[PDB]
């Protein structure tokens, strides 16, 4: 019953997927013992921050010593993970943003650790300081005492003071790969005994762009809209986003300039009723990726190999400039979409327009 | 450590020691009292580095010795909040401090004691008893001169200089210099040191006209005051107060003795009358005459005349009534006796029966 | 009523001193030495006391009245200073100038620091009753071309040797910001006691310190010099002097020079500035920016000022600094072709 | 006490709610399944079912019954939440509730048990006003809250949300009603109030509905209110502003053979007349749409305008399809610019001579 | 722990201080002639010494042996500023002692002797901040400071600072340290620890500090971490890899020589980044600009941006303005797209293929 995100947080070093550099840098410095004592970690909202400040916390304060494997068994383990360790402070940022409010967290920086063997500081979104705050939290980030440790996170590193990047260790945590978020997904449900169908979980992949934990809240929607199953027909309803294949045969009609096909595929995208805007989106994606395989051979991802070789061939028969025009007629028709009397009229007269103006053969001109 | 007390022997020096410490400390220990159980004594000092007061209880339970520091606020706020009459016993477990009172039990966080800023080991330079008398006398005395702000930081405070069997207060504010000696009655070296307004105002507020005899120990740069089992430290301010020798005129031939209460209810009649800012008051003297104008140029002149003693030459001088009517308050007694050269010098008021203390005060040239 | 300078007021000084004393201008750096060599002439000669106030609704008068109407207990012939406000006295700050002339004494050394007044306050009852006795130091701050005459001149007196690239080097990084210069001047003297500093010399110890104002850096893109609007610029930048005012006071110079550039086609020259009212010293300046460009610019010079006011304050982005530097290279005899710029 | 047609005909129960079943079926199933998320956020255009959605999934969670996905409507927390009273049931209103001190006891009594029911439901609507600052805040309430309290966010436009936000709460997608869902919903209406109405008079309000069920309802009161309570025909197209004649198809024809006098004097008399600009420009696109679905593919148009149709025929004959489109984008723009011009006849006239300009 | 190198290596006399030889020399004159002045001002950029520069002046002005340049880091004074607990040496911040309240006890406790040492040094730090009371009040204080006292001011931009501060101050504005100084003291400190390094992987390390030793240290921390107690060049370009955000000036580089290639992998790792591609779009038609504006002007080029110097120049240098002007309108049209476009990261690629391999045809202003 209990959220995915929630119930399948990271409780190991291990159980960490991707962001191999920054896991690989923390248990050196664990096993070699050459702590610093300020880390900075950035990246994009999902990514793992949080949890990999977390698996820090607790291998800095595991009851049998300071290393990179915690045993996650004992007291201290078992806190952190609950969320109620006495001495892992975590802090907002936006809670405390006056100058005022950050010395008085920083009063009591001095008194020793309640039970912990560090007093451990989990700033959340650390860039919503004041330029004052930051200022004061300079010097006690440049030498804190000996049994304080300082876990700063935020999503933009950019608007952090030079100071304070210079003054703490930086992390800078990547965007998940489709792969990885794929591979996560299969992993966790598999744990979960739960049907899953291979390209339902592709296109979840595809919707998380690198955020995984946007991918587990989509599975759970998924979830709940399949009732207890991850069906390929659930997932493409929820996320309103028509097969691949429709697109392509509404590109490969427009390009061969034979109206009745785009008549006849639009009529039958209206009876299974989806919102037009996202068909017209998706005759741009597919446009973009024959510009893209133009431009470069690898340019489409595996998720797509199914309909690589068909692409592929749109790429050699269609010259650029056409597939540039074809683009920007699409696009602007998306531009005027809002103001059209109706999506199904306005995308119908977006076609119109790229039949009309289409170089090869033009739609006929009666006077 | 352990120790075992009751909270009525703690209410009065925790109050004492937590006192003066208020608002904000400049370092984060600063905040936080630093107590130490040795010899059957406990001492809590309320550090506030420019000064420390440090209280004395007596110990009669099995304790242990032992020195920690524990934030005084809330220190303070469980002393008092238990039952009246209840014991209160104080335990060190690891970092940490277990006060017992009863059926209730708390804890502590407490900082080492290592970190506590300590007291220097400086030797007093001039150690001496004195009675609390004679100390209020030089403080009531020399009190009301020194500047309350001033830009000259020396002038804040009052210089005490000790020579020989003598200790002598000195204070001002630029125009007036009241000085006050008393003999200590044992010899010790010649030694000069400024005590800061803040300073004496606390060593004041200490006083209570007690029989424990107030000893004085004069360091480079800190005064220490005993009194009984109290202990008050201050750093001295530092500069160079200016020599008051020079500033005492040296034959002040005229001469004008009056009744103290007199001028007193004159001065109180011409400030209620001239309530007005600025303009300080022209007192004309003559031969058994003395009217006191309000120099006030839109004000109506609320002339007052008075039958003083004097019968040397008049004159006519624009001197400042909150001043004089401040240093008059100051010599309470019934005669006074003022001593001048010329319209252009320092005149100088004392007791007419008594001399150890002089108020060379300066008139407002107009 | 003597106007002097700084340089000669120590000779006036010895000769002799005066009652009433008052520093009037901009340069900070003139300003400390002419009130330190007043006050040490004031205490050779045997004045002790140094009081100082600053002029300001909220302080208080009385003690400044006692002080004034009485001596010191351990000093005499005092001497005030008076911090008066940046804006300049008000009525309220006349009244109380007047008082304290009514009640001035010889024996207290008036000594006035603050920003040169204006015409319209140039003229007051207090400062006509001090006229008999006033001796007024103009202490401005010298312009660019006076910079390296005033530098050369600090250099010999303090018996360095600048040759012309020290000199330029010394102006360029500390212009308007003498203070810093003289400091720099000192610190070159430590660190080599020969007293010859070459160019190597001066520049491996000397950083860019200038402080501007708006009006100079529209002066500059006036005159064209693409470098000295670029420094300022940058200058104005690390200031952290918002760009509004930068916007406006280009906006008036480029408005002005539109209407007379436009209004030049059959009216002469004189006849728009006698009407104008401009300042004297601006029209050679004006008449060179005027012919320095044609029509076909002071358009594109609009329309990228009103895109970069509309960026400013609807996008609000902070690449208005690319646009104003832009702008400037624009106003400059340079290409511009105003694609990048999208004028 | 009378109440309009709106707060009449809220749903109280799912099946009362027309379309969006995509969400509703995700919600049944959650609710019936126990896996019951603690961040339900509502996207969608106004006026498409966001509070009622969520009123009822409030009512399902504290429904004295248990966890029920359809909630019965008569127990008294379901009563209270119905008319608004349940106190587990926050409503609040981001955009009031900005200043600090509203979002920091907003986070510090999530701590406190319900009063009533089993969860202490936060309705927070548009969302999208609250502070950066606010939802930096709320970043840890929305991740790990206590199994007490469900966050209910409704906002118009999730894009401006912090990315953040949008990771931690679960996305319901409001598609916007179709024409025909919204006219079932009307004739439902109608019949259930005891109020005749004519199939041409729902179409036409469902068509200006534009997608959102409460204006349509308004729309509808406003007709009641005109109509001496009566649906009719006429009174609609009055209210509406609606031409439904062939004025626009003859004003079409004179913008495309430029013959700019035959133009303002339509306009002209259309503006005696008093009809709504924004309809006539739509009318004229859709008349351009029809032409070109007719160049295209003439078994394209209807009989409706059979009256009309070899008139019509002749611009599919004689008018080429790129200048059908420059029409159509002409008009598009005019459309896009008709609210913000000066007046709404100078902006049509700006638009049609600006078509006119245009020529082979 | 093993401590840090920035907390280890803190230069705990003048002989082991790198750089900054012109305010080494005259603070060495000082304190040997006894010319001590009421006020200092050690201002420049970040990891330079200011800091380390004023403690260093802190215990030579108060050692026990006197006013020496050279003092001896043994005596009590001198170990108790090392270990940062000195009861004089006041170290205080403008971040949160702005408050007028602050302000006012700080003056008061001015007045006051020293404790135990000959100076009581006040270390201040970034007194830019510093509102305009508490800015007035310390021109005041420092008008006639008393003899026993010392400001030891430490700042960053002393632009915002008015030259008021200056008149009663001697300043001794810091300079880069430039990346041969920052490799020899890297070397050293490895040397001196017994760790194992390549000269190149110091060179990057050196290069990518950008002019703050504080940097260097802080990366070459970063290299042992990953490196496994051991620096290595494979170790420190992956890390520079990871930590680079230059990636706008890498793709202006790769559409310029058109290298389609380059773009997508740069394009990839933006993506990894997860900038937002409407500021990266935004940032490339910046650097745009500054090239545009560097060809117009050599002085464009502010001295504020040092990393990418030799890049822009050369941009700047080779391209023409044609082709710069083709690029700028091509990034301008694709941004005003975006919104529009079916994805961010589409968009971007399209915008990005339109600049290096298309061009816009241009309107015709037909004749009237
Ligand atoms: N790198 C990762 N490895 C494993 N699980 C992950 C990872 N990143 C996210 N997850 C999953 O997604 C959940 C959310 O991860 P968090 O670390 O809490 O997100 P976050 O990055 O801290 O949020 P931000 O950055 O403050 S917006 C975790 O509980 C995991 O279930
Ligand atoms: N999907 C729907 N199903 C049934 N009635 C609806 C629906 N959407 C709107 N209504 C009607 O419109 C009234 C008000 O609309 P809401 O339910 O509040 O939709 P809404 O999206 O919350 O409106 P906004 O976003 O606050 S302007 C309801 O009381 C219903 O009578
Ligand atoms: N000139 C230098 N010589 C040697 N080590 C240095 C030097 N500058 C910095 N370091 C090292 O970097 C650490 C921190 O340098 P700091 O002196 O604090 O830099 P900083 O100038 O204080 O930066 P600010 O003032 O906080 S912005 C020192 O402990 C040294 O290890
Ligand atoms: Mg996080
Ligand atoms: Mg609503
Ligand atoms: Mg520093
Ligand atoms: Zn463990
Ligand atoms: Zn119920
Ligand atoms: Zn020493």
């Amino acid at each position: 019953y209990q959220v995915l995100a929630r119930k399948w947080r990271p409780q190991t070093f291990a159980d960490v997927v991707g962001q191999e550099h920054v896991l690989t840098a923390l248990a050196n410095g664990l096993s070699l013992g050459r702590i610093h004592h300020a880390y900075l970690f950035s990246g994009t909202r999902g990514v793992g921050k949080t949890s990999i400040a977390r698996l820090l916390a607790k291998g800095l304060n595991c009851e049998t010593g300071i290393t990179a494997t915690p045993c996650g068994v004992c007291d201290n383990c078992r806190e952190i993970e609950q969320g109620r360790f006495v001495d892992l402070i975590e802090i907002d940022a936006a809670s405390r943003t006056k100058v005022e409010d950050t010395r008085d967290l920083l009063d009591n920086v001095q008194y020793a650790p309640a039970r912990g063997r560090f007093k451990v500081y989990l700033i959340d979104e650390v860039h919503m300081l004041s330029r004052h705050s930051f200022n004061a939290l300079l010097k006690t980030l440049e030498e804190p005492p000996e049994h304080v440790k300082f876990l700063l996170a935020t999503t933009d590193p950019q608007k952090l003071p030079v100071t304070i990047l210079s003054r703490c260790l930086q992390f800078h945590l990547k965007a998940l790969d489709v792969e990885q978020i794929r591979h996560q997904l299969e992993h966790i449900l598999n744990e979960e005994h739960i049907a899953h169908e291979p390209r339902a979980l592709q296109l979840l992949a595809r919707a998380a762009e690198g955020s995984l934990r946007d991918a587990l809240s989509l599975t759970d929607q998924a979830i709940a809209s399949g009732d207890g199953q991850v069906s390929t027909q659930a997932v493409s309803a929820m996320l309103g986003t028509l097969d691949d294949d429709q697109a392509l045969s509404l590109v490969e009609a427009m390009v061969e300039a034979n109206g009745e096909r785009v008549m006849a595929l639009i009529n039958e995208a209206a009876a299974r009723g989806i919102e037009w805007e996202a068909l017209l989106v998706e005759m741009l994606g597919l446009l973009h990726r024959i510009a893209m395989v133009q431009l470069s051979p690898a340019a489409l991802g595996n998720d797509m190999a199914a309909i690589e070789l068909r692409m592929r061939e749109l790429a050699r028969t269609i010259p650029p400039t056409d597939i540039q025009l074809y683009y920007q007629t699409l696009l602007i028709g998306r531009k005027e979409l809002p103001y059209a009397p109706d999506r199904r009229m306005g995308v119908e007269m977006t076609l119109l327009r790229a039949l009309a103006f289409h170089p090869r053969m033009p739609l006929p001109e009666p006077e | 450590m352990k120790f075992t007390v009751e909270r009525e022997h703690l209410l009065k020096p925790l109050q004492q020691v937590s006192g003066p410490l208020g608002g904000r400390p400049t370092l984060p220990i600063l905040g936080n009292l630093l107590l130490q159980v040795a010899d059957g004594t406990l001492s809590l000092t309320g550090t506030d580095l420019e000064m420390e007061m440090v209280a004395r209880v007596a110990l009669v339970q099995p304790h242990e010795p032992g020195a920690t520091t524990v934030p005084a606020r809330k220190f303070f706020d469980i002393c008092r909040g238990l039952p009246e009459g209840a014991e209160i016993a104080v335990q060190l477990e690891g970092e940490r401090m277990l006060v017992r009172s009863g059926r209730s039990r708390f804890s502590l966080s407490t900082l080492p004691a290592a970190d506590f800023p300590n007291l220097d080991d400086w030797q007093s330079e001039v150690e001496f008893t004195l009675p609390q008398a004679t100390m209020k006398r030089l403080i009531e005395a020399t009190q009301f001169s020194m500047a309350h702000q001033d830009v000259r930081y020396y002038l804040n405070g009052m210089l005490f200089e000790t020579e020989g069997e003598e200790l002598r207060t000195v204070a001002t504010d630029g125009h007036r210099l009241a000085v006050c000696s008393m003999p200590i009655g044992q010899s010790l070296p010649s030694h000069s040191v400024i005590v800061p307004r803040k300073g004496v105002i606390e060593l004041m507020r200490m006083l209570d006209g007690g029989d424990n005899p107030l000893r004085v120990q004069i360091g480079s740069n800190n005064i220490r005051a005993h009194v009984g089992d109290f202990i008050f430290t201050s750093k001295l301010v530092d500069g160079r107060f200016p020599d008051y020798r020079r500033v005492l005129p040296k034959n002040p031939d005229k001469h004008l003795e009056a009744g103290c209460d007199l001028l007193k209810q004159a001065f109180a009649r011409a400030a209620i009358l001239s309530n007005e800012k600025f303009r300080g008051v022209r007192l004309y003297v003559s031969e058994n005459q003395l009217k006191i104008t309000a120099n006030n140029p839109e004000q109506e002149e609320a002339e007052e005349i008075l039958d003083v003693t004097y019968s040397g030459a008049e004159m006519e001088i624009g001197f400042n009534v909150s001043y004089v009517l401040d240093v008059l308050n100051a010599l309470k007694c019934e005669n006074v006796r003022m001593m001048l050269t010329d319209s252009v010098s320092s005149v100088q008021i004392e007791d007419a029966a008594s001399q150890s203390a002089a108020y060379v005060v300066m008139p407002m040239r107009l | 009523m003597i106007r002097l300078y700084p340089e000669q007021l120590r000779a006036q000084l010895n000769e002799g001193l005066r009652a009433a004393y008052l520093l009037l201008g901009n340069d900070p750096l003139l300003l400390q030495e002419s009130q330190d060599a007043v006050r040490q002439v004031a205490a050779a000669q045997g004045f002790e006391e140094h009081h100082t106030f600053s002029i300001d609704p909220n302080t208080d008068w009385n003690a400044i009245f006692s002080l004034c109407q009485a001596m010191s207990l351990f000093a005499s012939r005092q001497t005030l200073l008076l911090l008066l406000p940046e804006n300049g006295p008000n009525a309220a700050i006349n009244e109380q100038l007047l008082t304290l002339t009514g009640l001035l004494h010889d024996d207290l050394l008036l000594i006035v620091r603050g920003n040169k007044l204006s015409k319209a306050q140039e003229n007051a009852a207090w400062f006509t009753a001090l006229a008999n006795r006033s001796v007024q130091v103009t202490c401005q701050t010298p312009e660019q071309a006076q910079l390296p005459r005033w530098v050369a001149a600090r250099a010999k007196q303090l018996n360095l040797e600048l040759d012309d690239a020290a000199n330029q080097v010394l102006c360029y990084c500390y212009e308007g910001n003498l203070l810093a210069l003289a400091q720099a001047l000192e610190r070159l003297s430590l660190l080599w006691p020969d007293g010859k500093l070459t160019l190597p010399r001066v520049e491996q110890a000397v950083n860019d310190a200038a402080h501007f104002t708006p009006f100079h850096w529209v002066d500059a893109l006036l005159m064209g010099k693409s470098k000295r609007a670029l420094h300022i610029l940058q200058q104005l930048r690390l200031e952290g002097s918002e760009p509004v005012i930068l916007l406006r006071t280009l906006q008036r110079e480029l408005l002005l020079l539109v209407n007379l550039k436009r209004q030049s086609a059959h009216t002469p020259l004189r006849a728009l500035f006698d009407k104008h009212r401009v300042w004297q010293n601006r029209r050679g300046m004006m008449g060179e920016a005027l012919n320095r460009l044609s029509q076909t610019q002071l358009r594109q010079a609009v329309q990228l000022l009103t895109r970069t006011e509309l960026t400013l304050k609807q996008d609000y982005g902070q690449s208005v600094w690319a646009e104003l530097e832009g702008l400037s290279l624009l106003l400059c005899h340079k290409p511009l072709a105003d694609v990048f710029i999208d004028g």
